Protein backbone atom coordinates (compact mmCIF):
# COMPACT_ATOMS: atom_id res chain seq x y z
CA UNK A 1 0.00 0.00 0.00
CA UNK A 2 2.42 2.65 -1.33
CA UNK A 3 1.31 6.29 -0.96
CA UNK A 4 1.06 8.59 -4.00
CA UNK A 5 2.83 11.75 -2.79
CA UNK A 6 1.15 14.19 -5.21
CA UNK A 7 -2.81 15.08 -8.91
CA UNK A 8 -4.39 13.50 -12.10
CA UNK A 9 -7.65 14.84 -13.69
CA UNK A 10 -10.75 15.84 -11.68
CA UNK A 11 -12.52 16.61 -15.02
CA UNK A 12 -12.49 14.89 -18.44
CA UNK A 13 -12.54 16.50 -21.90
CA UNK A 14 -8.94 15.75 -22.99
CA UNK A 15 -8.98 12.87 -25.53
CA UNK A 16 -6.88 13.73 -28.64
CA UNK B 1 -10.13 21.56 -45.93
CA UNK B 2 -12.85 23.40 -43.99
CA UNK B 3 -12.42 23.34 -40.20
CA UNK B 4 -9.85 21.44 -38.11
CA UNK B 5 -9.36 21.64 -34.34
CA UNK B 6 -6.04 21.20 -32.51
CA UNK B 7 -5.27 17.73 -31.08
CA UNK B 8 -5.38 19.11 -27.52
CA UNK B 9 -9.02 20.27 -27.33
CA UNK B 10 -7.90 21.80 -24.01
CA UNK B 11 -5.12 21.51 -21.40
CA UNK B 12 -5.32 20.98 -17.61
CA UNK B 13 -3.36 23.23 -15.20
CA UNK B 14 -3.20 20.73 -12.26
CA UNK B 15 0.51 20.04 -11.43
CA UNK B 16 0.76 16.32 -12.35
CA UNK B 17 3.67 13.97 -11.57
CA UNK B 18 5.99 11.74 -13.69
CA UNK B 19 5.07 8.68 -11.54
CA UNK B 20 1.83 8.34 -13.57
CA UNK B 21 3.44 8.87 -17.05
CA UNK B 22 4.53 5.88 -19.13
CA UNK B 23 4.24 7.30 -22.66
CA UNK B 24 4.93 10.82 -23.95
CA UNK B 25 3.52 12.39 -27.13
CA UNK B 26 4.47 15.72 -28.74
CA UNK B 27 2.69 17.06 -31.84
CA UNK B 28 4.05 20.16 -33.59
CA UNK B 29 1.82 22.67 -35.41
CA UNK B 30 -0.12 20.62 -37.99
CA UNK B 31 -2.85 21.20 -40.59
CA UNK B 32 -5.15 21.27 -37.55
CA UNK B 33 -2.98 23.25 -35.12
CA UNK B 34 -0.74 26.25 -35.81
CA UNK B 35 1.18 25.79 -32.55
CA UNK B 36 2.70 23.06 -30.38
CA UNK B 37 1.00 20.69 -27.93
CA UNK B 38 2.39 18.25 -25.35
CA UNK B 39 0.26 15.11 -24.85
CA UNK B 40 0.78 12.24 -22.39
CA UNK B 41 -0.64 8.77 -21.69
CA UNK B 42 -2.02 8.62 -18.13
CA UNK B 43 -1.52 5.31 -16.22
CA UNK B 44 -5.25 5.49 -15.25
CA UNK B 45 -5.80 4.28 -18.85
CA UNK B 46 -6.41 7.35 -21.05
CA UNK B 47 -4.69 10.40 -22.62
CA UNK B 48 -4.06 13.86 -21.11
CA UNK B 49 -2.87 17.22 -22.58
CA UNK B 50 -0.30 19.52 -20.86
CA UNK B 51 0.41 23.21 -21.45
CA UNK B 52 4.16 23.96 -22.03
CA UNK B 53 3.17 27.40 -20.76
CA UNK B 54 3.45 26.08 -17.19
CA UNK B 55 6.83 25.65 -15.50
CA UNK B 56 5.78 22.49 -13.64
CA UNK B 57 5.02 20.96 -17.03
CA UNK B 58 8.54 21.52 -18.30
CA UNK B 59 9.74 19.83 -15.11
CA UNK B 60 7.58 16.71 -14.77
CA UNK B 61 8.09 16.23 -18.50
CA UNK B 62 11.84 16.84 -18.25
CA UNK B 63 12.09 14.15 -15.58
CA UNK B 64 10.29 11.66 -17.84
CA UNK B 65 12.98 12.16 -20.49
CA UNK B 66 15.81 11.93 -17.95
CA UNK B 67 14.15 8.81 -16.52
CA UNK B 68 13.44 7.05 -19.83
CA UNK B 69 16.98 7.91 -20.93
CA UNK B 70 18.72 6.70 -17.77
CA UNK B 71 16.67 3.49 -17.90
CA UNK C 1 1.22 -12.63 -19.31
CA UNK C 2 3.25 -14.94 -21.57
CA UNK C 3 5.34 -13.16 -24.21
CA UNK C 4 5.41 -9.44 -25.10
CA UNK C 5 7.71 -7.73 -27.60
CA UNK C 6 8.99 -4.15 -27.35
CA UNK C 7 7.07 -1.51 -29.32
CA UNK C 8 10.24 -1.08 -31.40
CA UNK C 9 12.08 -4.20 -32.55
CA UNK C 10 14.20 -2.49 -35.23
CA UNK C 11 15.59 1.04 -35.68
CA UNK C 12 16.54 3.48 -38.45
CA UNK C 13 20.18 3.38 -39.58
CA UNK C 14 19.88 6.50 -41.75
CA UNK C 15 20.17 10.01 -40.16
CA UNK C 16 17.59 12.53 -41.40
CA UNK C 17 16.20 16.02 -40.67
CA UNK C 18 13.23 16.86 -38.34
CA UNK C 19 11.79 18.55 -41.46
CA UNK C 20 10.11 15.20 -42.11
CA UNK C 21 9.11 14.77 -38.46
CA UNK C 22 5.74 16.20 -37.41
CA UNK C 23 4.93 14.03 -34.38
CA UNK C 24 7.26 12.56 -31.72
CA UNK C 25 6.54 9.55 -29.50
CA UNK C 26 8.58 8.26 -26.54
CA UNK C 27 7.66 5.06 -24.67
CA UNK C 28 9.51 4.17 -21.46
CA UNK C 29 10.14 0.56 -20.36
CA UNK C 30 6.70 -1.08 -20.23
CA UNK C 31 5.23 -4.53 -19.53
CA UNK C 32 6.49 -5.31 -23.04
CA UNK C 33 9.84 -3.51 -22.97
CA UNK C 34 12.36 -3.26 -20.12
CA UNK C 35 14.12 -0.27 -21.71
CA UNK C 36 13.36 2.98 -23.53
CA UNK C 37 12.41 3.54 -27.19
CA UNK C 38 11.96 6.84 -29.03
CA UNK C 39 9.29 6.44 -31.72
CA UNK C 40 8.45 9.10 -34.31
CA UNK C 41 5.86 9.86 -37.02
CA UNK C 42 6.53 11.40 -40.45
CA UNK C 43 4.06 13.79 -42.11
CA UNK C 44 3.74 11.25 -44.93
CA UNK C 45 1.69 9.31 -42.39
CA UNK C 46 4.46 6.81 -41.57
CA UNK C 47 5.94 5.64 -38.26
CA UNK C 48 9.51 4.50 -37.56
CA UNK C 49 11.76 3.86 -34.55
CA UNK C 50 15.03 5.62 -33.66
CA UNK C 51 17.87 4.35 -31.46
CA UNK C 52 18.89 6.87 -28.71
CA UNK C 53 22.20 5.02 -28.93
CA UNK C 54 23.11 7.16 -31.97
CA UNK C 55 24.33 10.74 -31.57
CA UNK C 56 22.55 11.96 -34.72
CA UNK C 57 19.31 10.75 -33.13
CA UNK C 58 19.77 12.91 -30.06
CA UNK C 59 20.35 15.82 -32.45
CA UNK C 60 17.56 15.55 -35.03
CA UNK C 61 15.24 14.79 -32.11
CA UNK C 62 16.60 17.69 -30.04
CA UNK C 63 15.90 20.06 -32.93
CA UNK C 64 12.29 18.85 -33.12
CA UNK C 65 11.79 19.84 -29.48
CA UNK C 66 13.52 23.20 -29.95
CA UNK C 67 11.42 23.75 -33.08
CA UNK C 68 8.06 22.71 -31.62
CA UNK C 69 8.85 24.83 -28.56
CA UNK C 70 9.91 27.96 -30.45
CA UNK C 71 6.81 27.64 -32.65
Amino acid sequence: MWDFDDMPPADEDYSP
Amino acid sequence: AKELRCQCIKTYSKPFHPKFIKELRVIESGPHCANTEIIVKLSDGRELCLDPKENWVQRVVEKFLKRAENS
